[PDB]
């Protein structure tokens, strides 16, 4: 059997898996390792109109500043947005 | 008590004093919610004086009426609002102690006479949260507010 | 008798739930709005000493409460708002007391002009 | 004793009783809320001290069973994070107190009943999301008995207070009487 | 080994701005 | 009231009984804090017999003023610090009852006198912690402290 839950929601109780790494799961998860997810969500209610204006976003910032591991937090905003 | 009681009516003025508040070491033992004044009236004594009188009285009677509810349920259940109206009204029960020149022998503090000016101002500035910072002690058996923020100085060592 | 019998019946209600008045951060809505409109119409009931109220004053000032215009207004500064309150009314809206007096009730006319003179008021006050 | 004294204890235990019965009806619905968070918690759940509890009392043996870091404002002060247990537990109150680094926790089975990398946010999440239901039932089931022990005291004062106020009365008038006779 | 494990950082931080960035989404 | 306040001067000793403490089923039910003698005394008893007469009543004194909040909110409010004190407490409460020989139709229990040594022993192991394992029944009209034992090994 096959497990598949956020911390907050149960969608499950072939899957091809993302490597975790903000990406798309199909049997979209942000993060962790029965598939175990900080953020499982639909691909209904991503909206992705404001994740084109939050990949702009935290491109502006990277061109800051500066500081180390600032930064680095700024570099994985940009991963995930762009997955 | 009859004889108190027939007595109230021929006076301008009360203190009224109370072994609950001598019991504690607060010297006078005046209640503060029990003692009346003719005079005690806006249009005589003015504004300042009257809202500083009223919002002390007020303060007081509001910690009075929370003091059993938190001696059961506890400090930690009162509201931001509650336990400042709480450290505020210790301060100013403390702030209403005073060292008599004629209690010296039982107090072993030098006694003091405040001014009223002095008198308005102290109580407005607690009231104001102008020393929410200060320790509760600070601000017992002192003259001037000047005396608790040096008696404070003077706590920390 | 327009405004004293929902004054009554808000304060009978609010009087079932103000023991735990400062004891109820994360009470639900309704009786958060119950205690609200309670120490307002509370503080409405105070008074000053030597100036009795004709009583188109006193509706004037019991309708503002309980239509609803000071829920949002500190609880402290009631008392030192009314003061200015009817002040302002008395001598710039004589003309609207009048007509509390003269019609024996508060019109949707009176109603219209007390809520632009309320809300307008409360808004400077409140700085 | 005296009917000045138990007039006042008369208006304070009648405040309590109502207090802790609003106490009860907050945490009733806090606990409804945390038994609904607490099934897909589990299912997420299955794949140094340092002690799970919370800023709050009043809720029977909760930090007592329980009792250098401690995640709750009783667990510093009876032996640190704080403001935990207002607001129901979050994966984000896991991270951050796994960011600042057995586990002491709760567990839930029923209203009246209660036990002592990325999977160690996953340990420290479950331990919370266990320990608020815990804690919510246990207020609740506290409340509920502290608000009828304060309403048997209510009625025990009230019978005490009116003994005396007839006794009062009684001895006044005998006084009198034996004066005049 | 990953550019945020160099100065910091950890995968719990990792996650938590992945998480983030999805809801913020 | 005037007939029995007036009384207490005449004694040497006073036993004063209590309802509450018989409703609670403590048989004799005896107030061991209004109850007093005037060989209670270090100089005729004895420091041992007095340093845990007066131990027990501390520990009884000190449960006592905490039955307002106890009769609110239940023992578990309390600290670990008074948790301990009223566990003891209320061991020994139950420890100072005592079947008799003439109550046996009341208590269904084989009367019991126990010899002053005894009595001294087991109060000062409880005041010492060496039953805080114990539950509290097995305090429960006994006679010495071994039948407190042994009734707490039939228990569990």
């Amino acid at each position: 059997s096959f497990t598949f839950a956020s911390p907050t929601q149960v969608f499950f109780n072939q899957v091809d898996v993302p490597t975790l790494r903000p990406g798309l799961v199909v049997v979209f998860v942000s993060s962790g390792s029965q598939l175990l997810a900080e953020e499982a969500v639909t691909l209904d209610m991503l909206d992705l109109g404001a994740a084109k204006a939050n990949l702009e976003k935290a491109q502006s910032e990277l061109l800051g500043a500066a500081d180390e591991a600032t930064r680095a937090e700024i570099q994985i905003r940009i991963e995930a947005n762009e997955a | 008590d009859p004889a108190p009681a027939t007595t109230f009516a021929h006076l301008d003025a009360t203190t009224v004093l109370s072994r609950a508040i001598a019991e504690l070491g607060i010297y006078p033992a005046v209640d503060p919610l029990d003692s009346t004044s003719r005079i005690m009236d806006p249009n005589i004594v003015g504004s300042e004086h009257y809202d500083v009188a009223r919002g002390v009285q007020k303060i007081l009677q509001d910690y009075k009426s929370l003091q059993d509810i938190i001696a059961i349920l506890g400090m930690d259940e009162l509201s931001e609002e509650d336990k400042l109206t709480v450290s505020r009204a210790r301060k100013i029960q403390r702030f209403l102690s005073q060292p008599f020149q004629v209690a010296e022998v039982f107090t072993g503090h030098l006694g003091k006479l405040v001014p009223l000016k002095e008198t308005i101002k102290g109580f407005q500035q607690i009231l104001a949260g102008e020393y929410d910072h200060l320790p509760e002690q600070a601000f017992y058996m002192v003259g001037p507010i000047e005396e608790a923020v040096a008696k404070a100085d003077k706590l920390a060592e | 008798k327009q405004v004293a019998g929902t004054m009554k019946l808000e304060l009978a209600q609010y009087r079932e739930v103000a023991a735990f008045a400062q004891f109820g951060s994360d009470l639900d809505a309704a009786t958060q709005q119950l205690l609200s409109r309670g120490v307002r119409l509370t503080e409405l009931l105070k008074q000053g000493q030597y100036s009795p109220m004709a009583i188109e004053e006193q509706v004037a000032v019991i309708y503002a409460g309980v239509r609803g215009y000071l829920d949002k207004l500190e609880p402290s500064k009631i008392t030192k708002f009314e003061n200015a309150f009817l002040s302002h009314v008395i001598s710039q809206h004589q003309a609207l007391l009048g007509k509390i007096r003269t019609d024996g009730k508060i019109s949707e006319e009176s109603d219209a002009k007390l809520k632009e003179i309320v809300t307008n008021f409360l808004a400077g006050f409140e700085a | 004793a005296t009917l000045k004294d138990i007039t006042r204890r008369l208006k304070s235990i009648k405040n309590i009783q109502k207090i802790t019965k609003s106490m009860k009806m907050v945490a009733a619905a806090k606990y409804a809320r945390a038994e609904r968070e607490l099934k897909p918690a589990r299912v997420y759940g299955v794949g140094l001290i340092i002690g799970v509890s919370s800023d709050r009392g009043l809720c029977g043996a909760i930090h007592s069973s329980v009792a250098i870091i401690g995640v709750g404002d009783k667990i510093r002060s009876i032996l640190t994070f704080k403001e935990v247990g207002r607001r129901p537990p979050t994966f984000g109150d896991a991270s951050v107190i796994a960011l600042e680094l057995s586990i002491i926790f709760n567990r839930f089975r029923s209203v009246i009943s209660y036990k002592t990398e990325y999977s160690l946010a996953n340990i420290i999440y479950y331990s919370l999301k266990e320990s608020t239901t815990s804690e919510q039932s246990a207020r609740m089931t506290a409340m509920d008995n502290a608000s009828k022990n304060a309403s048997e005291m209510i009625d025990k004062l009230t019978l005490t207070f009116n003994r005396t106020r007839q006794a009062v009365i009684t001895k006044e008038l005998i006084e009198i009487i034996s004066g005049a006779a | 080994v990953a550019y945020w494990r160099q100065a910091g950082l950890s995968y719990i931080r990792y996650s938590q701005i992945c998480a983030k960035a999805v809801r913020d989404a």
